[PDB]
């Protein structure tokens, strides 16, 4: 589906920004462990020193 | 004289027979001996402990009981039920050089000990009053509606001649009238003369408003309600909306000028009080080595999960959740730049007739700092925070909702559903940035809002369909639902066998009302104490585990085609994480509580999906 359906509300408020960012939520198992990793250091203290 | 020879009053009246200097000296004679001469059924000093305690702590009060005043000196107790005002002055006096005779020097660490009466036979309800009962002492049951604040009012006053620029030394402030004086010593005028407020020692006051319980009210009529001055000590004892016993006299106000009013001469009443009783969470070096000693036995956690609620039948999951946002977590800053939260919230969706708001009731009961709002319904707080006027005061003032008012504790929003747009914004602020913004009259200001939501709501139409997903069930959106930690579920579903359990549980609660448990006392501090010293490690030996599961629940995730997994139910599994460690007072969040923490996000996952999804996954997910 199109940019334009995807979002709940007029299309020409688009034509007012400048970057516009659309990020993907893509499942991959290797990202997903990295990222598991980070999250569980930052609450373990690591990324703290 | 002797104390037989006081009870033949010779006077006009009461009053004019205790003023007299002789008929004085007695009492107060008689009063030194009933201090230095009592003794209990053992013979204990019961006024010597008192007077010794009195030096510790240092206070200026003496509690005395009337039933030992009448065992010992009658025409005593008949002297005080009748002329109190006079009595206590030269009772006050004695208490005080008895003091001094035990301590001395006190008279300068304190200047007076004041007299409250303790026990006393006759207990009035508000509407009993009568012009017989003018001057006399009383004792009054009834509820506190409103209380003002602390002023201060004069006790020992100096004055200033504005001719020769003198202060006149200490005069006595008697509480019925103002004191003014005429003539100076030194230049021996009339002249103007000012009260000197810096060279001034005052006294505390306030004033409260009594009404009849309403429970004690006979039918068809209404409350009647009286007014009472607290003075020194007993400011700020009774908050509004407590139960309260008062012993005090009962006055008029001679309000004014009885000319002009016209029509009949009617005049007004007070009370002035004299002792003021109750009709916590603070522990002790007693306590502490029990706490420790019930944190060693293993499976404190299934006994805390059954002490909830101790009069809802079922339904463990809820009080397993209920356990966990009662107990919390650990805050996180990453080197002032990241926040992660600590607390965890609570949404319950059910059917009418499953007790949700006794669970609501009970958390209440339970918690330190706890606070009630309704959606759609009267209550003494609402969501919005606003700039209103003070109806006693006449005065503008800031007040936050009860998300505000509940910082570190808990919220209990009821009704979750019947919302207006206001109270949603409100709400999603604070769930979302855990701070709320005001610009109103000239205040612009952010205020701090980390507090732990507990919410009911009810589905659409009235009952679950569970052939649609939970975001069709319910008329709260995805941003909303989503800041939630764990969602519960109550199905009504029409089961033979558990109606027989329900129905017995209800009918003996009816039966006995007519006309593994930890006592609540306890568990009460032990949730002040954890939550108060208990700050859990994360050591990263564990994290191979909840990797590879983070991963599973992932990858199955998309396979089956339903909710997504986001990092959110990872953080959630470790904030829980640290609550099942916090149980145990522990000191290195083990494997054990992982597991079990697991199990409460996996559940509500698997539980609030459709049909075919929730079988397909609840084989899939059998091993967590
Ligand atoms: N599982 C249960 N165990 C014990 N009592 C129950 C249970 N379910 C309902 N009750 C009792 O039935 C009544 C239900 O009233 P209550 O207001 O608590 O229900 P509710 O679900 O909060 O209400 P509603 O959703 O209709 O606003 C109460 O007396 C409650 O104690
Ligand atoms: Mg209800
Ligand atoms: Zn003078």
């Amino acid at each position: 589906k199109s940019p334009g359906d995807n979002i709940d509300f007029q299309t020409t408020i688009l034509s007012r920004f400048d970057m516009i960012f659309i990020v993907k939520d893509d499942h991959n198992e290797e990202r997903d462990i990295s990222i598991a990793n980070h999250v569980i250091n930052i609450h373990t203290g690591n990324a703290n020193a | 004289l002797t104390l037989e020879s006081l009870s033949n009053v010779k006077a006009n009246s009461y009053s004019e027979w205790i003023t007299q200097p002789n008929v004085s000296r007695t009492i107060a004679r008689e009063l030194k001996s009933f201090l230095l001469e009592y003794t209990d059924e053992t013979g204990r000093s019961v006024y010597g402990a008192r007077i010794r305690t009195l030096g510790e702590m240092n206070s200026e009060s003496l509690e005395v009981n009337y039933r030992h005043l009448a065992e010992s000196k009658a025409i005593l107790a008949l002297f005080l039920a009748k002329c109190p005002e006079e009595m206590l002055k030269i009772f006050d006096l004695v208490a005080m050089e008895a003091t001094e005779l035990h301590y001395p020097d006190y008279a300068r660490i304190h200047s007076e000990i004041h007299v409250r009466i303790s026990d006393f036979p006759t207990i009035y309800s508000l509407r009993e009053l009568r012009e017989s009962n003018l001057s006399s002492l009383v004792r009054v049951t009834g509820v506190v509606t409103r209380r003002t604040g602390v002023f201060p009012q004069l006790k020992y006053v100096k004055f200033n001649c504005l001719k020769c620029g003198s202060i006149l030394g200490p005069f006595f402030q008697d509480s019925n009238e103002e004191i003014r004086i005429s003539f100076c010593t030194n230049c021996k005028s009339k002249g103007p003369f000012r009260v000197n407020g810096e060279k001034t020692v005052y006294r505390n006051y306030q004033r409260v408003t009594l009404q009849e319980a309403p429970g004690t009210v006979p039918p068809g009529r209404l409350p009647r309600h009286r007014e009472v001055i607290l003075l020194a000590d007993l400011v700020d004892v009774s908050k509004p909306g407590e139960e309260v016993e008062v012993t005090g006299i009962y006055k008029n106000n001679y309000d004014g000028n009885l000319n002009a009013k016209n029509g009949f001469p009617v005049f007004a009443t007070i009370i002035e009080a004299n002792s003021i009783k109750r009709r916590v969470f603070s522990w002790t070096e007693e306590e502490e080595r029990e706490f420790r000693k019930i944190s060693r036995d293993r499976g404190i956690i299934d006994k805390i999960i059954s002490s909830m609620a101790p009069s809802i039948y079922g339904h463990r999951d809820i009080k397993t959740a209920v356990a966990c946002s009662l107990f919390g977590g650990v805050p996180k800053n990453v080197n002032g730049k990241h926040s992660i939260r600590g607390d965890i919230n609570v949404l319950l969706l059910g059917d009418p007739g499953t007790a949700k708001s006794q669970i609501l009731k009970y958390v209440e009961k339970t918690a330190h700092r706890a606070v009630f709002a309704t959606g759609q319904g009267a209550s003494a707080v609402g969501l919005t925070a606003s700039v209103r006027k003070d109806p006693i005061t006449k005065e503008w003032t800031l007040e936050g909702g009860a998300l505000v008012l509940a910082d570190k504790g808990v919220c209990l929003i009821d009704e979750f559903d019947k919302m207006n747009d206001q109270d949603r914004t409100s709400i999603h602020e604070a769930m979302e940035q855990q701070s709320i913004s005001i610009s109103k009259a000239g205040i612009v200001t952010t205020l701090q809002a980390r507090c732990s939501i507990i919410a009911a709501a009810n589905p659409n139409g009235g009952r679950y369909n569970s052939t649609l997903p939970l975001a069709q069930n319910v008329s709260l959106t995805e941003p909303i639902l989503s800041r939630f930690d764990i969602l519960c579920v109550v199905r009504d579903l029409v089961d033979e066998e558990a109606d027989e359990r329900l129905a017995t549980f209800v009918v003996d609660s009816h039966v006995r009302s007519h006309p593994s448990p930890i006592p609540q006392e306890l568990l009460m501090k032990y949730i002040h104490y954890a939550r108060t010293k208990i700050y859990p490690k994360l050591h990263q030996m564990d994290m191979d585990k909840v990797s590879r599961v983070y991963a599973d629940l992932r990858r199955e995730s998309i396979s089956t085609g339903s909710f997504p997994i986001t990092v959110r139910h990872l953080e959630s599994i470790l904030r829980i994480a640290e609550s099942f460690a916090k149980m145990r007072l522990s000191e290195f969040v083990s494997s054990y509580d992982l597991d079990r923490a697991i199990k409460v996000v996996v559940d509500s996952f698997v539980d609030a999906q459709k049909v075919s999804v929730r079988r397909q996954l609840r084989r899939s997910f059998a091993i967590y």
